[PDB]
């Protein structure tokens, strides 16, 4: 359950 | 072209350069560049407002607490920011959250006409519902999505006849977990808050992951990172997730506001990947309405990073993304927790699980009445006439004509008679439509509207044909493996195809996947095998003791030979099971009829009469594959037709592997057999109540 839907480079 | 106006030299952006396609796209990355590079594009310190030491965080939650009914309830101003395909569940969606009181403005991507068709039906039927004339192509990641949001708060805000108070934004995906009566007497006692969840990790490695330290454009439809940037001082950097409620005192604030803070954050964002996600968090914890914020987006998002980070996205940005997943049934007690409020979740798709979204829809708002058709079905279109068939590709065209004449040879046949035979047509222009079929979540095909003359008397007539896919997976006698398949765009995350029909040319890179049961590690050998018997490819694989699905797509000289391929599965020479799939020929060229020279170049197989470097004509005689002469002069033979004996090797192939099930007439026919289309159970033309839009009842809702 945690947020953000950036995943690096 | 034109020199830059500075010396560029970051290694990101000569590759932004190198790669990018269009001068407007090239000039646009030199002048983003230059000017950061002089410092004059990003702010490097910025006022903060906020009075507070830190973070808010604001509340208790008691199931009852949300029963009462409120004297003065809020209205609402949903946002819908909708793509792709599916106007028959958004449609549903749109039906479960409709209240006369509240207000509906509704943004489609640019790219998703027909779509955009089908909304403005629902904008014209009901006085509060809009959709947004200006239309971006919101890309995943882009930086638009923000100029979206932030352009339609302006909107809303100038659009005095509808007083709303709260901001709500929703995608085609969401769906309503409570009832419309919970939902306002809930932000009736919390008109004042914000609504927005953070990302619940180190704040250092969410800019991080974030890509927050990195300077990013938008343009031509594509994210190209720049380089590097610093995050400014003086305030605190934020973010989670870009679905939130934002009262109207707030969304005023962003709007109009040109203190120090809401100015540089509308520039720093305009350069940032994801902006939806931490903008509006950086903004409010640093602004005046600081002391509002609630960490909780009243949302349930079904994360399983698990199988959603796969950097699927690497085509449309120059960095690494993650999605949620779709929910299943065996996910519906999740709905029910209590540790939160929570009034919607995502995703949902009805192309990969319906009964969940049923399950739901009925738990809030009952069953429909007995005798309801339609209920466990869904449809969705994939092609509708007025988008031009140059918006199809050379393989669905060939295809969709051939399913339909299928179809016409279906109708000729079922009506038997000694005299003329009033069932026998000839096929008209383009197909008008087409939908896919599903049933019980279970694909069923296609439907293809088309027009056709009726010979017996001389009469144009509109048809829809359904055809099913042949079942061709067969298992053989020895288990861990369930099932076999061939297709393309191979869903990492959902894992399935997304090309569902499994329709291919001779150009195409097809893709092999295997579904495991639990059991011990393993190893397999599997085969690819061409229609005159050519081995193209062998391979073993390990199927490790927590495999579920494997995949693999073996380098294939191009052109493919075509007819149908069949792939074999082996343990130690003993057969374990095959699957087969179809490789067409094309009977169109840039959607013209194919000439002689190109038929013979696309049809005749690979050029280097091998599909692999290795050869593996050693394992013929051993599987019992052997090489007919006479088939493969024949295969040339085939490849060099065009017109009526191309038509009838392309058709004698998909009738080898496709059925025509059924075919109605939607209006008046001379064929004494054929159904009218609104009278099936399986035509797009048949009733769909819970997917249609009617008056607005008494209560002031549409379900
Ligand atoms: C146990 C069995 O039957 N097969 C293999 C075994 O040979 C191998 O050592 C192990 C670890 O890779 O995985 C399993
Ligand atoms: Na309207």
């Amino acid at each position: 359950e945690e947020e953000g839907s950036g995943g690096g480079q | 072209d034109q020199p830059p106006k500075c010396d560029i030299s970051g290694k990101e952006a000569i590759s932004a350069l190198s790669r990018a396609k269009s001068k407007h796209c090239r000039q646009e990355i030199g002048e983003t560049y230059c000017r950061h590079k002089l410092g004059l594009l990003m702010p490097e310190k910025v006022t903060r407002f906020c009075p507070l030491e830190g973070k808010a965080n604001k509340n208790q939650w008691d199931e009852d607490s949300v029963e009462y009914m409120p004297a003065n309830p809020v209205r609402i101003a949903f946002v819908l920011v909708v793509h792709g395909r599916a106007s028959r569940q958004l449609q549903r969606m749109f039906k479960a959250i409709y209240h006369k009181d509240h207000f509906y403005y509704i943004h489609v991507d640019k790219r998703s006409n027909y779509l955009h068709r089908q909304v403005l039906q629902v904008s014209r039927q009901y006085s509060n519902v809009r959709v947004t004339p200006w239309r971006m192509a919101t890309i995943w990641g882009g930086a638009s999505l923000l100029s979206t949001y932030l352009q339609s708060m302006r909107d809303l805000l100038e659009m005095t006849d509808w007083p709303w108070d709260f901001f709500i934004n929703l995608s085609a995906a969401d769906y309503p977990i409570r009832t419309n009566d919970q939902l306002v007497a809930f932000l009736s006692r919390y008109r004042d808050m914000n609504f927005l969840k953070s990302h619940g990790r180190d704040n250092a490695r969410f800019i991080r992951k974030q890509g927050l330290d990195r300077l990013f454009l938008e343009c031509d439809a594509h994210m190209w990172r720049l380089g590097d940037r610093r995050i400014p001082e003086g305030i605190a950097v934020d973010g989670g997730s870009d679905w939130f409620l934002l009262n109207r005192r707030f969304v005023e604030y962003v709007t109009f506001s040109t203190d120090d803070l809401v100015t540089k954050m509308k520039q720093f964002y305009s350069y940032t990947l994801l902006p939806a996600e931490s903008f509006f968090h950086t903004v409010l914890e640093n602004s005046p309405h600081c002391d509002t914020m609630v960490d909780n987006n009243l949302r349930i998002t079904n994360w399983n990073r698990k199988l959603g980070c796969k950097c699927q996205y690497k085509h449309i940005v120059d960095w690494c993304g993650c999605s949620p997943n779709d929910f299943k049934p065996q996910d519906f007690h999740r709905f029910q927790q209590t540790a939160r409020p929570t009034f919607f979740a995502r995703k949902f798709e009805a192309v990969v699980n319906q009964e969940i979204i049923g399950q739901l829809d009925y738990y809030l708002y009952g069953n429909y009445p007995a005798g309801t058709p339609g209920l466990r079905s869904y449809w969705e279109n994939v092609y509708d006439e007025p988008d031009g068939i140059h918006s199809l590709s050379d393989v669905t065209l060939t295809l969709y004509h051939s399913f339909a004449r299928l179809g016409l040879r279906r109708a000729e046949t079922s009506l038997h008679t000694d005299g003329e035979n009033s069932c026998r047509y000839y096929p008209m222009g383009h197909p008008a439509s087409v939908h896919l079929y599903f049933l019980a979540d279970r694909f069923q095909g296609f439907l293809i509207k088309h027009h056709a003359t009726n010979l017996a008397v001389s009469k144009l007539e509109t048809l829809e044909t359904w055809v099913m896919p042949k079942k061709v997976f067969k298992i053989a006698s020895p288990g861990r493996l369930q099932f076999s398949e061939v297709g393309t765009d191979w869903d990492a995350k959902e894992r399935l195809f997304r090309n569902f029909g499994g329709l291919l040319g001779p150009m195409d890179e097809p893709v092999g996947m295997q579904k495991w049961g639990k059991g011990p590690n393993v190893t397999v050998t599997v085969i690819w095998v061409d229609p005159v018997n050519v081995i193209a490819a062998t391979y073993d694989i390990l199927i490790e003791s927590t495999a579920e699905f494997t995949h693999y797509k073996p380098p294939l000289n191009l052109p493919l030979r075509p007819g149908v391929w069949t792939v074999k599965i082996l343990h130690h020479w003993v057969p374990v099971a095959e699957t087969k799939f179809l490789v067409a020929p094309l009977t169109f060229s840039n959607r013209q009829p194919i000439k002689p020279e190109e038929a013979l170049k696309l049809h005749n197989g690979p050029l280097r009469n091998a599909y692999m470097e290795q050869s593996f004509q050693s394992l013929n005689p051993v599987l019992s594959l052997p090489i007919n002469p006479a088939q493969v002069e024949q295969a040339r033979r085939n490849a060099a037709s065009t017109g009526t004996a191309l038509e009838g090797w392309l058709d004698s192939l998909v009738g080898g592997m496709w059925t025509a099930m059924d075919i109605c007439a939607t209006g008046p026919t001379a064929c004494p057999v054929m159904q009218t289309c609104s009278q099936t159970a399986w035509s797009s033309f048949s009733p769909d109540p819970k997917s249609e839009l009617g008056a607005v009842k008494p209560d002031g809702r549409l379900r």
